[PDB]
């Protein structure tokens, strides 16, 4: 299949926590951006393309 | 005082260090620009996610039932297929005179948005404009009316089957069918305007409302491919409706006579001036229709402006310039000493002609056939294999050292 570069972050615990943050609590959403403010070159680099999997992962409860 | 040789070495070192520093500055500026663009895209995605969550909230049957319980029975007797602009105007006028805006209403951080909307319906008071828009959207959806909530990064769009067209509705100011007014009351920078329907499909309706779409907004929006990829999973299956909407948008865009600034015609598909044409660009046909005149300068469609390339360029592009054709365009060329001869004699600077042939003057390339066990060659005893399709038929390329010797 077309293995997306975001596949590894599927089971990443901090990535899962940020996904849960996006899903329910927008008060914690800026804190998610804080992770972006720490170090996230690859995540924002690859977030341009193949966002369907990213959106589905964010919607995952 | 340094010796001249040491001074020259020092100058070389300083120049190299300065060049590397400038390169590092360029790399840093590119990285910062990319990070800023990524952050803007992330913010746009976050706004889209918030809008999707709010729209999914606004699809609850309980809210629709509550809205219908307040709608008078005179409105329910009109079929959704028979909804007209006059009915929409009457409903908006009734809505304004019944629902009032009260900013003094308390904002609880714990209550859900659905509970807030239910309380606003019960008290018939809206905290702000957005809550009023949501209330009117729920009221419209109570009557089984196909309505899109439109946000600019808000109003409504109602699809009339009699017109088969979307009429814009602004509940706060009592505006129906006036996209210009909706653009007027929107946020100052209009770059993206999206209508999300009840089914969840998102349509970029920025073209209908923003007249600056083609002139400044196009140069100020995100990548068209990226936005298309973003909206692709949320494209409605009603392809014909999208096509009709796009045709109406094109018709509205063609209604604009001409922009006020010559600079707006630069690199514009609908404008495409004369002076702005590049080295490979030429108007074809030269008798093309004139879209207008700006400060004495004629306007032609960009489709009439074709990119012309040299004959060998077309050969590289798997195309053959038709034999005996007069070159449509004559431009300067960059070559070996034939090029520098123009510098040697300035009168020859414009004398050297590089024949650019249009796509209308080029046919598809045809690969050669090996003859008598010998590979067909170029004009100079070589075989150009920029594309594998240009390989002679019956010949194979082998990349072996001393193969020529063998």
């Amino acid at each position: 299949s077309g293995g997306h570069p975001l596949e590894f972050l599927r089971n990443q615990p901090q990535f899962q926590q940020m996904r849960q943050i996006i899903q329910q609590n927008p008060s914690l959403l800026p804190a998610l951006l804080q992770q972006i403010g720490r170090e996230n070159p690859q995540l924002l680099q690859q977030i341009s393309q193949h966002q369907e999997h990213f959106i589905q992962m964010l919607n995952e409860p | 005082i340094e010796t001249p040789e040491q001074a020259k070495t020092r100058e070389r070192s300083e120049k190299i260090k300065l060049e590397f520093e400038t390169y590092l500055r360029r790399a840093m500026k590119r990285f910062n620009k990319g990070v800023h663009e990524d952050t803007h895209k992330v913010h746009l995605l976050c706004l889209l996610a918030n809008g999707f969550y709010r729209n999914n909230i606004c699809s609850q049957p309980d809210l629709h039932a509550i809205g219908l319980s307040i709608i008078p029975a005179r409105f329910t007797r009109v079929l959704p297929r028979d909804v007209d602009t006059y009915y929409l105007s009457n409903l908006v006028k009734w809505f304004i005179g019944t629902f009032t805006v009260n900013a003094e209403l308390s904002a609880s951080e714990q209550d859900n948005l659905q509970t807030t909307l239910e309380r606003r319906f019960a008290i018939y008071s809206a905290r702000d404009d957005e809550e009023l828009v949501h209330i009117f959207l729920l009221i419209l959806r109570a009557l089984q009316l196909l309505t899109r909530l439109v946000l600019s990064l808000q109003w409504l769009e109602v699809f009339c089957e009699q017109e088969e067209k979307w009429v814009c509705v602004d509940c706060v100011h009592g505006v129906v069918g006036q996209p210009l007014t909706c653009y007027k009351y929107a946020t100052k920078p209009m770059t993206y305007v999206v209508g999300i329907d009840s089914d969840g499909w998102v349509r970029d309706v920025t073209q209908r409302y923003d007249p600056v779409w083609m002139t400044v907004t196009r140069k100020c929006r995100v990548d068209a491919e990226w936005w298309a990829e973003t909206l692709r999973p949320y494209q409605s299956p009603f392809m014909d409706r999208e096509k009709k909407e796009d045709l109406e948008f094109q018709a509205k865009h063609m209604d604009q006579p001409l922009p006020t600034a010559i600079g707006l015609y630069k690199n514009h598909p609908l404008y495409a001036l004369k002076r702005h044409l590049l080295k490979y660009e030429a108007i074809y046909p030269e008798t093309a229709a004139i879209l207008g005149y700006c400060r004495g300068e004629a306007v032609y469609s960009r489709d009439c402006v074709h990119t012309l390339h040299s004959r060998d360029t077309w050969l590289k592009k798997a195309r053959v310039v038709r034999l005996g054709e007069v070159p449509y365009k004559m431009v300067k060329g960059f070559s070996n000493r034939a090029r520098k001869a123009r510098l040697a004699e300035p009168q020859l600077r414009e004398e050297n002609d590089l024949g650019l042939f249009g796509y209308w003057q080029t046919e598809e390339y045809q690969p050669p056939v090996a003859v008598d066990g010998k590979v067909p060659r170029n004009e100079f005893g070589n075989v150009y294999l920029f594309l594998p399709s240009m390989m002679p038929i019956g010949c194979v390329q082998l990349n072996l050292p001393n193969l020529h010797r063998v």
